[PDB]
């Protein structure tokens, strides 16, 4: 066993009844003085390194050609001047195993952390040396972390796409289904997770040109997509991951759910395609009143009204659907469907739950389209227009397929540096650059939506780490007050940066004029309610930083009205799974699953303590499963009120609790304004 | 928690030798070299001899000492398969491929063979050492039984599976595959009965039983390596057979609820080709907060 | 001269209770009086007990002491039938016709019934008295087994046959007829093995063995009379059943090579009415025409 | 039990030791007296019937509008003047259960046999009343039978395409694979059987964008295609049928074959995807000499030579591939592979066998392309060019995808009418019309090849029926003499009609000038070998008909040289599954499987004796399984020497014969010039 492995395992060997957390630090030293420094490839100077990486097809030469070598040297020197040290063994291990650039045979390390950060910063700046240094300082301080696709692939010749998630709308036609399968394979080839809205597809037993009971429903398309994602599995490196979203009022909703039952037959079971359910407020109202609900056949509704079932408001059209004899429907028990959802989530963690009305009551771009589904991580909530892929030799009507670039603020590092504004603006600029340089030649709706919406996702990580390292319980009202203030600041500065980009470029996102940003409605709660901290401890935490007031929000509203906004969507809180290790941060705004996690790598086992875990903050690092899910819902709703897109909200459940407890948590989330629920992980 | 399920799986796997016609094997048998025919005969006799011990002693002795009517019935069914089905099947294969005098000579040779005898007598020794109302001695015998069912047979099964995966001796290979499928479930079932005893023991007694199991595995494994070279060097297969032994040793350990002993290895592709949370209704007022 | 043909007959008679759907008896069962249902449940429970011990103990122990792999294979197969097929079939019948509480009660009733305990004590005692290499103790146990197969089951068999013959409970009756068909051949086979041992003795020893067999039969008979009255008086059939058990006692004696002991009587005529493709390698001459 | 069913089951009841065959005739009468006439919709006049069928969207207005009502009435009167009577119950039952037009509620019969024949004739003639009457006389004499798609769908508004055999070339790209899946779905939606060539696809473990061990091979593509064919199942009417062809020198050939093994796992086995193997002469030579063969990685060959492995002649390329270090290959035993093919055919009848050199040594259009694969029925053998389907908003390079037009001559009816020439020419004209009226808007290469090649398949059926009713054993040399003469006349008149159509329209098929028809090579064996019958009995059979001599063939060769040929391909012998029942004929040129076949429809049993079966010809109606497969191969080769495309050739084996016998039959078929082997049906 390696020396650093033994040093890391020495953490759990208690001394005087206490964990040896400091041993972890020793491990990193070993991991660098025995493995990383020996396995790294050193050159005489930076010129030889850059030339070797360029000619050997490791780096794209275009982004490096925008800078003179003196500027690149200055950027690299700025990166190395911080003398960044990984405080935990797992941070360095995760970076050098998942994100550091290696040779073709993967026998040596070509990229250090500073090298990777410098390359990403130079790609972000697009020829601006000062901007590149700003990005270097932002990432080496670990205030901002680009998503895994962006951080791993920026400036690389053998790179994939920098966009993490893609959302596709599938129209009710064989041509559209085949095009959706093709685009899903193309985007999984690019490495991104693909989500498909199957609510427009007509249910099982519908007519294909006057011959009835002919359609296979959404389950056949689900099987096709599952095989497509199995085939396109990132060249066999990462399993192809897809998501299917169906409205709960679709007739196939049961069969949909039956794809995830552990007793499902092979002709129905789907195993590589995640499932999500979109629940309008009408379904929750029907379940609450115990009135029997009706699921609908989409094609009959489309024939009668000319629009898809998910294209209009069910809260106002459900009674018209039920009373219409030309609309076909089936009777269901909404409470039984809710119990089935809870049982499925207990068994397998599926489906994702999207509260459609919670998303669309604060959605700023309802004029473009209502949000009808979410992404594979159930945090992207954007307007999408379905595409009409016609026959060959016929022009296709290209719609809008959602796609946003992810980037997370490290809350602990951002607040320690007292740089919410600067970090938010620089992250917005980096995400705007990632969107601008993204061009996908096989997904036309994705390309058009990227060019028009200009949507980005700016997330946050290390919420629980910051709260526990500052002596604040994650479930406490003080923690929710901190989240309210911090994310109001993040939203304020993201809107300010979006408006500044719109002013400097003279262009807004497409159809911005009909948005609530243009009409000023979006700023209502910000121009009437003060989001400054209500607790003295939180206010002290925010000292040295100008917390925006109602007057600052009014000025920002006027600025947006004058100049517009460059981005249709700005903030989305992704799960941030593996890149949180490198940043020494807790995953996303979720509470920690465990204080010390035991992970098996190779034939060895390693223990990763939570960042900053110690004796004095052991009980502030409360495990998520031990927490009240209602207070976690309260925290997520408090954050969500300042996030325009959704938050990947994983439910952390105990084995003792029943499906009724899961249903109660889901209904409280819906009541509190939670937009989406990601996972039901049971301990 | 498991006996009725195993009952079902056992009885639905019932088969008889007569179902597979053997004569068509002579069309590939005639094309094998002397070393191939010799190895096959010796392997077959090895399997036959070990399986007879399991039918006459191994299964009936375990059925005798295990408490529970349903367990005794499943164990009786397994003993029946050894004596009435497997033994007749091995005899049928032999009578098809070799003349009477050749069969008698091969059995004389394998009966005197040092490596076959070592393992056969080690297993039989543990069956003979079971004492009435002593669950420790029963457990040790169950470990021996699992090692036979899930591990010791496989140095032998390798060769018929190797031919079967190549399109040679397909009728006898089909028979061997059915036998092997029975031994697999026998090993899993007896393994669960052993774990039941193991779980009733103290921590010190458990550690002692683990040491027993690993020590026994080591003795059998070292003899298997010698057995393997003795039979398979003449046909150049010993390296791959050794990988197959270790892979099956790991399965036997897992049947006994123990960790794998050997690192994971890939197996010869020709041989491979041959081979709820509590539902609680919503009570209303759960929609109001 | 006989084992091979018994082997073939036993394996060709193989069956499982699940082959017979039992829901068809639901109505004719519902229609029986409480007395009739009580006697029926108890009768089958008494049969279940006998098969439990014949499968767990009797057949395996006789298999252990009888020499020859083929004889052992037949006896092992018969043992499996007793506990894996016969004893289990009764539970299939119980689970169809009766609620769990009635099932629980009847199994409690077997434990406390003095005639059923006495007959089990006597039969199992003889099985457990067998001494290795002692042919006389083995003979005594084989006599006990023949008496169980060919005599003792029949106080139980009477009632399902009596109903079958009237067109009542015919699915359960089909199961019972299959069980009876098996026991008839089991009794003959064990009888032939017993005769082998008897025929080795001096005339003086033979005279003692006949005394043993007749004394044992009379002792079992007297107990069976009391058992029969206890079960059948409430349904009015005790005298009829008694005639049936005497008839079958004579068959048991005959299976042992002895003369009939009871005089012939008319049995209820209702009960009498109740009775891949083959693969060759390619030659170089197959490529030319 | 209905009266006609009792009269049909009375056949098996033997009177005086003989089957009551004549009782079948009575059954037909009952089937018409009790059922057909009662459930047949009758109109006061044909005008009312046509108006009702057109208005209720049963027929098409376009093809009926080309004639005056007087001409349509005259065509219908010509059809009804024959007073055609079905000779067997199964003929009428199959027509009125499969082909007769029924109401939307499927309880009444709108079309009789004469009505359907008249409608198909009017569709064929395209406005010519005399041509329509000629077609009516052709089909009511039952001399020619349009295929099931053409016969069922001609003139019907609610219909699929008239072509049901489609051959697709799949290029080695994700875009091409997705396009192939889409086209397969679209063609299965049209009701056609789709065959895909997977030899150009790179094997498992190949590089994608210079990353190693990334390709899933052709098995993942087969899984995708199998899912696509399961999804597209004719609106839930018939099981989606597809075929995949792989060259035997493709490395995936074993895994390909492993998709049909019973022991294959769920992630390996494809259930609704037929498989065929293309066997070049090089593989047969390697197996014959027992030399170990090599299966090649297609992408390495493409990188080294710039052409696909299946696009070059393996006979001259195999040694260069083996000796090339940059071509990756795996060692195999060709005899073991042949034994595996025989074993798989014994178990499941798969794969289809295509002898590439047997096809291409007589292929007339090798300049366009060599025949690389066959159809789902393994009788279509045409040149195909792969298409380069690029990314979106990029022009695709459309190639040639085979789609031939099926139609079968009834040999008994054709020869008893002494009308080989007239029937062949009229069938060629009808096939040309159906090919010209086919327009598929979702298969670009299929449409392009239909427009360019103008390939049709004119088959024959009732060969064994005709031979048995004329006292000729199917295995006799006289039967082969008759087949030789009859199919040489069929080829002669098909070529003459193609040249006449080319002269009339002034156009040939695309790239005809490079064909062997243009160079006169095709006619070589016809201008030197006389194909007149060598037996007096066969000559008397051909009495009253002019048999083309060598001088006639020389004149035809000169005519083709002067005027060209309209069709790239003319003749292909399809299995003719259900149309053989309606025509009261034996299926294809295959020998009969059973003298009397027992079928179960609903809960009723029915008995179909072979047409013309009696006590006198009971011995001549020998069952196919009892026949010597070598003599069946000889007859099929005799026919194949006059057929430009292939013949659906099913092997009929007994359970006693082993895989050595199957391999011997396959090798004798290869030796005798058999192009394709369809199925290995074991009795
Ligand atoms: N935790 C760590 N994170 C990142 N790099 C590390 C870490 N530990 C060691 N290294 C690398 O290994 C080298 C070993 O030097 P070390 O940290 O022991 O101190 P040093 O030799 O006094 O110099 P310095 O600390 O100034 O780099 C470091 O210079 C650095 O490049
Ligand atoms: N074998 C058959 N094949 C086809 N149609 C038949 C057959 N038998 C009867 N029919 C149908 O039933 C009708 C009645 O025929 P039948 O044998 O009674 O005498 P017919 O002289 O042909 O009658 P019609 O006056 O109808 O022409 C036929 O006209 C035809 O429509
Ligand atoms: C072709 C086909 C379609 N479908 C379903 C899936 C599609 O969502 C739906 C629409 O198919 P379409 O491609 O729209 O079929 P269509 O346009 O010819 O019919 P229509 O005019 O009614 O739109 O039909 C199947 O389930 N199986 C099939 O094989
Ligand atoms: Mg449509
Ligand atoms: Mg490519
Ligand atoms: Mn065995
Ligand atoms: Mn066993
Ligand atoms: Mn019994
Ligand atoms: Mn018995």
């Amino acid at each position: 066993v390696p020396k650093w492995i033994q040093l890391n395992n020495e953490i759990m060997i208690q001394k005087d009844g206490k964990f040896q957390f400091d041993k972890d630090k020793e491990a990193v030293h070993s991991y660098f003085v025995d493995y990383i420094n020996q396995n790294t490839v050193f050159f005489h100077n930076l010129k030889e390194k850059l030339d070797y990486l360029v000619e050997n097809q490791y780096y794209e030469e275009e982004f490096l050609s925008l800078y003179s070598f003196e500027d690149i040297k200055e950027v690299f020197k700025t990166a190395y001047a911080k003398k960044f040290r990984f405080p935990s063994f797992m941070s360095a291990f995760k970076f050098y195993n998942d994100y550091a650039l290696k040779t073709n045979d993967k026998k040596k390390i070509l990229e250090r952390y500073e090298d990777r950060i410098s390359i990403v910063a130079l790609f972000f700046a697009n020829g601006d040396t000062e901007k590149a240094k700003e990005y270097v300082n932002l990432m080496i301080n670990q205030e901002y972390q680009p998503s895994t696709p962006t951080f791993l692939n920026a400036g690389r010749k053998r790179r994939g796409e920098l966009v993490s998630c893609f959302l596709l709308e599938v129209n009710d036609s064989l041509n559209d289904i085949s095009r959706a399968i093709d685009i899903s394979m193309q985007l999984s080839k690019l490495g991104g997770g693909v989500s498909l809205n199957l609510s427009k597809l007509r249910a099982k037993g519908e007519a294909i040109k006057d011959v009835e009971n002919a359609t296979k429903g959404v389950v056949g398309v689900m099987k096709l997509l599952d095989n497509a994602f199995r085939y396109a599995d990132q060249m066999g490196q990462r399993q192809g991951s897809g998501a299917a979203y169906l409205n709960i009022f679709h007739r196939d909703i049961n069969d949909f759910l039956d794809t995830k039952k552990i007793s499902a037959d092979e002709d129905v079971r789907v195993k590589t395609l995640s499932i999500g359910v979109v629940i309008p407020d009408k379904f929750v109202e029907l379940a609450r009143e115990d009135k029997a609900a009706y699921v609908f056949y989409p094609h009959t509704i489309y024939k009668e009204y000319g629009q898809h079932m998910d294209e209009m408001d069910m809260n106002e059209m459900y009674d018209k659907f039920v009373d219409n004899p030309r609309v076909k429907k089936e009777k269901i028990n909404p409470r039984k469907l809710l119990e089935k959802l809870a049982m499925l989530r207990s068994e397998s963690g599926y489906p994702y739950i999207m509260f459609q009305d919670n998303v669309n009551k604060v959605h700023a771009n309802n004029h473009i389209s209502k949000v009808k589904f979410s992404n594979l991580c159930s945090e992207v909530l954007q307007a999408s227009q379905v595409s009409s892929y016609t026959d060959y030799d016929e022009e296709d009507e290209i719609g809008l397929d959602i796609s946003c670039n992810l980037g997370s603020l490290n809350i602990l590092n951002v607040m320690e540096h007292k740089s919410i504004e600067k970090t938010v603006k620089l992250a917005t600029d980096s995400l705007t650059h990632v969107s601008e340089t993204t061009d996908i030649r096989n997904a036309p709706a994705v390309r058009r939506a990227n060019k028009a919406m200009k949507s980005i996702g700016l997330g946050a990580m290390n919420l629980h780490g910051y709260l526990a390292q500052n002596g604040i319980a994650y479930e406490s009202p003080e923690a929710r007050d901190f989240a309210n203030t911090f994310f109001m600041m993040v939203n304020f500065y993201s809107i300010q940066r979006s408006a500044e980009i719109a002013k400097e470029k003279g262009e807004t996102f497409d159809q911005y004029e009909g948005s609530t940003y243009a009409t000023g409605e979006y700023f209502d709660k910000y121009v009437s309610t003060d989001f400054s901290p209500k607790y003295e401890k939180i206010a002290n935490l925010f000292e040295g930083m100008h917390i925006p007031t109602t007057e600052d929000w009014k000025k920002l509203k006027a600025f947006v009205a004058e100049h517009g906004m460059y981005h249709s969507y700005r903030l989305c809180i992704a799960p941030t799974g593996s890149i949180s290790y490198v940043q020494s941060s807790t995953a996303s705004v979720m509470p920690i699953m465990e204080r010390i996690e035991e992970r098996t790598y190779g034939n060895s086992k390693t223990y990763y303590p939570m960042p900053g875990l110690a004796s004095n903050n052991w009980f502030f690092y409360k495990e998520a499963y031990d927490m009240d899910m209602f207070k976690v819902v309260d925290m997520i709703a408090t954050i969500q009120q300042h996030i325009d897109q959704g938050i990947s909200f994983t439910l952390f459940l105990k084995d003792t609790m029943t499906t009724r407890d899961l249903n109660r948590i889901d209904l409280y989330a819906h009541h509190r304004g939670i937009k989406t629920i990601y996972y039901a992980r049971t301990k | 928690d498991f006996t009725q399920m195993f009952y079902n799986q056992n009885v639905k796997q019932f088969w008889l030798p007569e179902e597979i016609a053997l004569n068509g094997d002579l069309l590939t048998w005639k094309y094998l070299g002397k070393n191939e025919q010799d190895t096959y005969m010796k392997v077959l006799a090895g399997l036959t001899l070990l399986d007879t011990e399991q039918g006459n002693t191994g299964m009936p002795i375990v059925a005798e000492h295990v408490d529970g009517h349903q367990r005794k019935a499943v164990l009786n069914f397994m003993a029946m398969m050894e004596n009435a089905v497997h033994a007749k099947s091995y005899s049928n294969i032999f009578m098809t491929l070799a003349p009477t005098e050749t069969i008698n000579e091969v059995f004389e040779w394998v009966k005197q063979n040092k490596y076959l005898q070592k393992k056969a007598q080690m297993i039989v020794g543990l069956y003979k050492a079971i004492q009435k109302d002593d669950e420790i001695s029963l457990f040790k015998a169950m470990v021996a039984s699992v090692y036979l069912e899930s591990f010791l047979f496989y140095s032998g099964f390798y060769y018929p599976l190797y031919f079967y995966g190549q399109g040679k001796l397909m009728q006898s290979g089909e028979i061997i595959n059915l036998i092997l499928r029975d031994e697999a479930i026998h090993g899993v079932y007896v393994g669960l009965l052993a774990q039941e005893i193991y779980n009733k023991q103290t921590e010190e007694k458990k550690a002692e039983l683990r040491e027993f199991a690993i020590d026994l595995l080591n003795q059998l494994y070292e003899n298997e390596l010698e057995y393997t070279e003795d039979l398979y060097d003449q046909v150049g297969l010993s390296h791959d057979v050794k990988k197959f032994i270790r892979y099956n040793a790991n399965k036997a350990l897992m049947n006994l609820g123990f960790d794998p002993y050997f690192e994971e290895e890939d197996i010869n592709p020709i041989v491979l080709n041959g081979l709820k949370a509590t539902v609680e209704p919503l009570k209303d007022d759960d929609f109001y907060f």
